[PDB]
């Protein structure tokens, strides 16, 4: 019956929800649990450079806010 | 790290072609009456994976009269074009994210159709260059219309970047703007993926076997492993181009989950096709395109040029 | 990817069916006409059998001509099922071939609970059939007729007005009447390209002329007229079957003849004469007076043509056959001019040509 | 157990992936021909054992001759048995190829295909019914998974 | 011509289509409202700086500080 | 009696509304969308197919498969080399070779069946005078070796004895129509 | 960095399948089987020899036509600009271009493949 | 990275000194698609984008069409490699050999000029604006909407005047 399709197409759901999933944990994990800064335009690039260096651990995702 | 995330992108991505071939199978079988590979292991899950290994220990085979520098080259080409494909595709976070992703999309999926190309044309056999050579005519007739698709329907983006399509189908899908432009990339993908009705570059019925007549094995096993993931791929463009999916920044999981069912539809939708149509010949496909889709992609090109102006909705940049 | 000249090579399946048969009784030749044509056997066997009672002056008896025409358009179903599916299969579309090939399995069924064979049933023999149906065939024919209609309609709701269909075979194969007539064409060769010619309707053989169907004709002459033909044809296959089933009649199956076909086997086991009679007939044979003859049928692909010439003996001086595909695949280049390679693979579709036949 | 458990696990896993997946060749000669696509049809569908039809003989398993083999067409199908690569099987159908059969006394038949290429199973009949080619092929199954090429070359 | 016109709609319904849109597409920007906007919007996005130009003290129009109401204001680009 | 298959008859009839519907047609692939319908109606159908090695299909008693030779109820080849079988076997497939016996009886010393030449077409079991010669309902005996394909009086006789109850109810309700 | 490594790993993967399909199987080399194929007979004759494109005036119009694509494809930042009206003028102007090209090669059958 | 640009000029170099040496017309067009990617790279490199897209994709488009054309019309029973002529062969390796010692030659007259190998590398970009947002070439190339138009006329007349001249061309 048409039912016993679906296990092959489980699988593929599965596979390919993976990938999506994976990207935006990783991505989060790795830029300081924020989505990676995506730099489009030199003005993005110079403000995540400016970050950089303020940060003084060389991260553009560590934040120093108002106590700096 | 970066490289986990490589591994998370490419295995799943393969494991999914896998069961793809199986997955089409039954769905024919039981379109057909049928019930398809159903013995080898629970339900037939394990069939892609007997395949596999049987192509990979099946004996290569190196024909005299072939060059053996293209004949090898190509098939690498294609899978590695097919896997690439899959980089800047945002889901929603691409795993590379390229401005001009769309163009880069458009750069690799031309190159692709060289892997044929080459491939025909090494075998150094009149099948092979049948193939080879029909495939250049399904070129020459989906590209010239594939280009305007796209430009038509970036001109509500504003950008040649894929992410930017996330916010604009924000609070709706672009089907609805563009549906008649949806049909038209719809069949260039069928096309472009070189799959029914428009399969005539291995046409069986026709040729043997078309560029891939001399392959065999593991060199051949390339091939249809490319040729599945670009299916999946061109699939995935469509959702996320037309229908897009629920993006809230609070959520990416929905994002990536619905536009998991959407690429499942779409991808069983071409096997759906398969089974239900015939084969175009190799003309009718280029007279369809060109004296169909062109007349009307034209102007469907420049409608949405004067959509936005005397709209005043002009796409942001940025 | 023009084709500019076709040159079939045939001959790759042909293993002198011809001569072997000149060594062999007119019995124990009758399972090589089951194999001439393997897509339709009780056809072929059918002209055999016409052409050996026309020698021996004998006629079959009533039950035995209805049976024959009732599984003669069974044949005829199973033929054009093969040469439609198999035509739609080349051309790309492949679901109607397993969606069909399921009756076909049934009509194979009641083959062999006829005969005892899925094919090649030898079961019509010179004089009648070999035994009578077994209870309940009628039955379950009907059941298998009163539903093949939907199905037919289901393939035809696929291929009938689908664009890609109509594009792929429309003004292809396109074949004057006048020059299918000088080629030797025959079946729906003629009938496509208007030409009002149909052996059962012309010349009548066994029961043709008591039941009532309609020729197709086709007015363009090419692949998709040809193909609305063979549907046609197969619709009133199902006709002239529920006209046989309701006339079916009562009496024996074989020509009360015993010095032509054997006695029943408790007449064998309790009668002097009728073991003798089984014991010549199933060593030497009937012994055909002499004379020669060229009997017709409109096989379900054309006309399938028996030219026998006996001397006597109870073995047949020469067999030719003429087979219906023979001119076709000659005529394969008239067809064939000015068309791609695709073109050319559905044009041999239409000719439905089995080279068992085309090679004998 | 050993090493050598390995290695019989090892060509089990062979055995198991070229018996699961052994595409046959498109061939159909003669009558027999009919009675594979019979096969192949929803009955007694083929491919729910994995066997799928390929054109290609560079791309082919098994060869199943299935009707007459003439004296013209010996060279044809010498030729794509010797193209079909290596891991290769041949299944003879019908009494056309198995012998003889009802042409074996003709000038222009080859009375069996074993003169031709070498046979490793044969399916009587005429035509052999579906179930009994289905059959037929699993037992061509039974002979590969009792293979022990890999155990062969460790006793080497 | 409205018989030719009417067998066009059946047997070549494609270039129908196609003439129609393009003749839309010429037609209705020079009919219609709010096309002097495009312009008028592109013109507000500031890409670049401002840049402030020295005052003479005899510049009446041109603000002082960026809230006061002399200006252009995009109140028309607020409420389109 | 002929009727035409695709013949165009009247033309003049052009409408708008029949104009727009084929201009919908065209357009919106009406047809090729009914077309995936039926696949779809189909896929939504029992399947046609039987897991055949436990579930065998139909076989009516007139099936022709592996041959048999029968014994009498008191265990005696029915052989008597009547020697018609040989005879009529349109392939000659059938070879005997048969001697008087030590009990003052006809029997065959040598019943051969080349079943690589065999057409499996029943006359012999309907030119045996005392039903010696059958075909039984047997129809999986492919073998690997070519020679164990030529069959002899002893393998025949096993197969008798193994087949008699089938071969029995198949002929007892056969006969009368043989 | 990041489009390097990805594209190199996927060479790589490719690479890496391809040689163990070439070392892996147990192989038989003779000339029977290297030999072309052709439907079970042997090449009439070798398939270097010209094969007419009986497309190629259409294949030379797609070069055109896909410059054409090219010179098309800045719009979306072309519309990001102040004259407006005249980029409307000029795009207008060469689509209509391109559709009078291609409707006097149709009418000229340029389209039709060449017998 | 140092030498990033510098090696991919170089292999420009070499993928164009072989379709000079001019093997078959295959090997050409598979020479050109090389090159054209390497160029494409460059491009990229050099802060490019659109520009290097385009000319990578039009030039697949073009060696497409020249590939169908060379098995058509250019094509011969023994097509001749880069390797399997002895005289291309030594000539393909003498060109390499020649330009690498002709880059030594440069970079030791003129220590700094043309070639700067110590120190290349640190001349690839000039100038870049901080904090623009509208720098992209796309901009640049777009302006033939508004700013160049003549650029725009003159091109689209070289197209249209290019479907007639080949159509009656190829009469
Ligand atoms: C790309 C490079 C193009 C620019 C010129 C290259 C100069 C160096 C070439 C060295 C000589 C290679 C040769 O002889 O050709 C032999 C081969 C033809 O060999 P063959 O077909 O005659 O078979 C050889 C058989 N044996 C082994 C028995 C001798 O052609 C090539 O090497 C070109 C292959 C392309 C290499 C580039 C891969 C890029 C990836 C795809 C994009
Ligand atoms: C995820 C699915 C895709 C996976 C694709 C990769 C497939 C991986 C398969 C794993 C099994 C690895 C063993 C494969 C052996 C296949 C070839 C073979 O059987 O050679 C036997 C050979 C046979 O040994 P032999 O050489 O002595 O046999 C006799 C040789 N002749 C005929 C010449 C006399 O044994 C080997 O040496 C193979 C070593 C494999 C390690
Ligand atoms: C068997 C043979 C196999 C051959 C495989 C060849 C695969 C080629 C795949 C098709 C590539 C064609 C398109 C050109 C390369 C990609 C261009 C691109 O997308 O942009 C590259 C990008 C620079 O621009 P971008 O980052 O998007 O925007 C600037 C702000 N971030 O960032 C970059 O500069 C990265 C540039 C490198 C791009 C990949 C190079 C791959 C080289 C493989 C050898
Ligand atoms: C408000 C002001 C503005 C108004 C603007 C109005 C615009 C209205 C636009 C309406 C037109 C919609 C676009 C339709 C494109 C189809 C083009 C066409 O007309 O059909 C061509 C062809 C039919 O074949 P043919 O008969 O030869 O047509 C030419 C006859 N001389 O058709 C074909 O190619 C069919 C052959 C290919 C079949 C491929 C199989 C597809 C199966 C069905 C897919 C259905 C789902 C597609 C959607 C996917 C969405 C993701
Ligand atoms: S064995 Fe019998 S059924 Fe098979 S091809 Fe030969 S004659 Fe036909
Ligand atoms: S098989 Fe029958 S006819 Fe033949 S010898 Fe035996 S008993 Fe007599
Ligand atoms: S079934 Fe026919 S061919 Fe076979 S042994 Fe009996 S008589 Fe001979």
């Amino acid at each position: 019956m048409w039912f016993e399709i679906l296990p092959g197409l489980a699988i593929m759901g599965v596979c390919l929800v993976i990938p999506g999933v994976s990207t935006a944990y990783i991505h989060k994990f790795t830029n300081g649990g924020k989505e990676k800064r995506v730099a489009r335009v030199q003005y993005q690039w110079y403000l995540m450079e400016r970050d950089r260096r303020i940060s003084g651990v060389n991260r553009y995702y560590v934040s120093k806010g108002l106590e700096n | 790290m970066f490289f986990i995330n490589i591994l998370t992108l490419l295995v799943p991505i393969l494991i999914a072609m896998a069961f793809l071939t199986l997955v089409e199978r039954k769905i024919l079988g039981y379109m057909q009456l049928r019930k398809g590979p159903n013995i080898v292991g629970p339900y037939g899950i394990l069939q892609p994976f007997a395949d596999a290994m049987k192509l990979f220990m099946k004996e290569p085979m190196r024909p005299l009269t072939t060059s053996m520098s293209l004949f090898i080259i190509a098939p690498t080409l294609s899978l590695t074009l097919a896997l690439s494909l899959w980089v800047p595709l945002p889901m929603p976070h691409p795993l590379i994210n390229l401005n001009l992703g769309i163009l880069f999309i458009l750069a690799t999926s031309s190159l692709s159709v060289y892997s044929i190309l080459w491939s025909g044309w090494a075998s150094n056999s009149k099948y092979s260059l049948f193939g080879a050579l029909r495939a250049v005519a399904q070129t020459i007739s989906y590209e010239v219309t594939m280009a305007i698709i796209l430009l038509s329907v970036l001109l509500m983006n504003g950008s040649y970047s894929l992410q930017t399509l996330i916010t604009t189908q924000e609070h709706m899908w672009l089907l609805l703007p563009a549906w008649p432009m949806a049909m038209m990339w719809f069949i260039s993908t069928l096309a472009e993926t070189n799959r029914a009705p428009f399969d005539l570059t291995e046409g069986e019925s026709e040729l043997v076997s078309g560029f891939n007549v001399e392959y065999a094995a593991g060199p051949f096993a390339l091939f249809f492993m490319a040729e599945y993931t670009n299916i999946i791929l061109m699939n995935a463009l469509t959702t996320i181009i037309f229908l897009g999916p629920l993006y809230y920044i609070n959520l990416p999981e929905l994002y990536s989950t619905n536009f998991m069912m959407e690429a499942l539809l779409l991808s069983s939708t071409f096997l759906w096709i398969r089974a239900s149509y015939p084969r175009f010949r190799y003309d009718q496909l280029m007279h369809l395109l060109w004296k169909n889709f062109l007349p009307l992609t034209l102007a469907l090109c420049m409608w949405h040029i004067s959509l936005p102006i005397f709209t005043a909705g002009v796409p942001p940049y940025m | 990817e023009m084709v500019r000249k076709c040159d079939p090579h045939i001959g790759l399946l042909h293993r002198g069916t011809e001569k072997l048969i000149e060594y062999k009784t007119y019995l124990q030749a009758l399972p090589y006409f089951d194999r001439l044509d393997y897509v339709s056997m009780m056809c072929n066997e059918q002209a055999y059998s016409i052409a050996v009672e026309k020698l021996l002056n004998i006629q079959p008896p009533p039950r035995a001509q209805w049976i024959r025409v009732l599984f003669g358009e069974i044949t005829r179903i199973l033929n054009h099922i093969m040469a439609v599916t198999t035509h739609a299969l080349d051309i790309g579309a492949m679901t109607p071939f397993f969606w069909m090939f399921e009756e076909r399995e049934k009509m194979f069924e009641f083959y062999e609970r006829v005969s005892g064979a899925r094919m090649h049933a030898a079961y019509i023999r010179p004089g009648g059939v070999h035994q009578d149906l077994p209870l309940g065939l009628l039955d379950d024919i009907y059941e298998f007729s009163k539903n093949f209609s939907l199905r037919i309609d289901e393939v035809e709701e696929m291929l009938t007005n689908n664009r890609i269909w109509r594009n792929r075979t429309v003004d292809i194969g396109v074949v004057t009447a006048e020059d299918a007539l000088n080629y030797g064409f025959s079946g729906v060769m003629l009938r496509g390209s208007g030409i009002q010619w149909d052996l059962r309707k012309t010349q009548p053989y066994d029961v043709y002329d008591q039941v009532e169907f309609d020729v197709p004709i086709g007015s363009r002459g090419d692949c998709y007229d040809r193909y609305l033909c063979r549907v046609e044809e197969m619709r009133q296959s199902l006709r002239i079957i529920e006209q046989c089933l309701n006339k079916m009649p009562p009496g024996e199956i074989k020509v009360d003849d015993a010095k032509v076909s054997p006695p029943k086997r408790a007449e064998m086991k309790t009668s002097m004469e009728s073991l003798i009679h089984h014991f010549k007939l199933y060593t030497e044979g009937y012994q055909v007076p002499p004379g020669a003859t060229y009997t017709a049928i409109e096989a379900p692909k054309g006309e399938f043509g028996v030219y026998l010439v006996s001397d006597g003996s109870s073995r047949p001086y020469r067999c030719k056959i003429k087979a219906p595909g023979f001119a076709h695949l000659a005529g394969l280049d008239k067809m064939s001019k000015g068309h791609m390679l695709a073109d050319v693979v559905a044009i041999i579709g239409t000719q439905d040509i089995v080279f068992g036949e085309i090679d004998r | 157990s050993r090493a050598e458990y390995v290695v019989t696990k090892l060509d089990d896993l062979i055995n198991w992936a070229r018996r699961s997946s052994l595409w046959p060749m498109t061939f159909g000669l003669a009558c027999c021909a009919v009675e594979m696509m019979h096969m192949a049809a929803p009955r007694y569908d083929m491919d729910r054992f994995g066997v799928v039809f390929r054109a290609s003989p560079r791309q082919a398993d098994v060869m199943i001759v299935a009707g007459t083999l003439t004296n013209k067409m010996a060279p044809a199908l010498r030729k794509v048995y010797d193209q079909m690569p290596e891991p290769r099987y041949v299944v003879s159908m019908g009494s056309c190829a198995n012998g003889g059969g009802y042409y074996h006394y003709s000038y222009s038949v080859v009375r069996g295909c074993d003169r031709i290429v070498p046979v490793d199973i044969y399916v009587p009949g005429c035509p052999p019914t579906a179930e009994a080619l289905l059959y037929g092929i699993l037992q061509l199954q039974r002979k590969i998974k009792r293979e022990q090429k890999l155990k062969i070359w460790y006793r080497r | 011509i409205s018989a030719f016109l009417k067998n066009a709609w059946a047997k070549e319904p494609v270039l129908v289509v196609s003439f129609s849109v393009w003749g839309l597409a010429i037609i209705m920007p020079m009919i219609s409202p709010y096309t002097k906007y495009a312009s008028m919007i592109n013109k507000a996005t500031p890409y670049n700086y401002p840049v402030p130009v020295r005052d003479d003290g005899n510049m009446p129009d041109v603000p002082s500080h960026p809230q006061d109401p002399l200006g252009p204001s995009l109140d028309w680009l607020k409420n389109l | 009696t002929y009727k035409y298959v695709n013949k165009k008859e009247q033309e003049s009839e052009v409408d708008m509304k029949s104009a727009t519907d084929n201009a919908a047609r065209i357009l919106m692939w009406t047809e090729l969308i009914r077309g995936l319908g039926m696949t779809l109606s189909y896929l939504f159908r029992e399947p046609a197919t039987i897991n055949y090695p436990f579930e065998k299909g139909p076989l009516s008693p007139r099936f022709r498969g592996e041959h048999a030779l029968r014994r009498y109820p008191s265990g005696e080849e029915r052989c008597i080399a009547c020697k018609l079988c040989e005879a009529i076997c349109p392939a000659q497939a059938i070879t005997i070779e048969a001697e008087p016996r030590a009990d003052g009886s006809r029997r065959t010393t040598r019943y051969d069946i080349d079943m690589t030449k065999c057409i499996y077409c029943g006359f012999c079991q309907e030119a045996c005078p005392v039903d010696a010669i059958v075909e039984g309902p047997n129809f999986e005996f492919s073998t690997e070796t070519h020679e164990e394909l030529l069959y002899n009086k002893e393998k025949l006789l096993n197969n008798g004895d193994k087949w008699e109850a089938e071969i029995a109810a198949n002929i007892q309700a056969d006969y009368l129509y043989r | 960095m990041n489009l390097y490594t990805v594209i190199f790993i996927n060479i790589l993967l490719s690479l890496t399948l391809i040689l163990v399909a070439f070392w892996l199987p147990q192989m038989n080399l003779y000339s029977e089987k290297a030999n072309p194929y052709e439907c079970g007979f042997d090449p009439t004759s070798s398939a270097r020899l010209p094969f007419s494109m009986k497309f190629f005036l259409v294949a030379i119009t797609f070069l055109l036509f896909d410059l054409e694509i090219a010179l098309l494809l800045p719009l979306p930042w072309a519309i990001q600009t102040i004259k407006t009206s005249t980029m409307m003028i000029m795009a207008f102007i060469l689509v209509t271009i391109l559709s009078l090209g291609l409707a006097y090669e149709w009418t000229q059958k340029g389209l039709e493949w060449t017998e | 990275m140092n030498n990033y640009i510098f090696v991919l000029s170089s292999l420009f170099l070499v993928g164009c000194l072989g379709l000079a040496l001019k093997p078959s017309p295959i090997y050409g067009g598979l020479g050109l698609i090389v090159s054209g990617f390497v160029g494409c790279l460059m491009v990229l490199g050099f802060g490019g984008s659109f520009l290097g897209l385009m000319v990578f994709l039009i030039y697949l488009g073009g060696m497409l069409v020249v590939f169908g054309y060379t098995t058509a019309m250019a094509t011969e029973e023994y097509p001749e490699t880069w390797g399997s002529n002895w005289l291309i062969l030594g000539f393909l390796v003498l060109g390499v050999i020649m330009e690498v010692f002709l880059i030594c030659v440069l970079n030791y007259y003129d220590e700094v000029g043309v070639i700067n190998l110590d120190g290349l590398g640190d001349w690839l970009m000039y100038e870049v604006d901080d904090v623009g947002v509208m720098l992209e070439g796309g901009i640049g190339v777009a302006a033939m909407y508004s700013c160049a138009t003549w650029m725009m006329v003159v091109a689209g007349w070289s197209l249209f005047a290019g479907i007639f001249i080949i159509i009656e061309i190829t009469r």
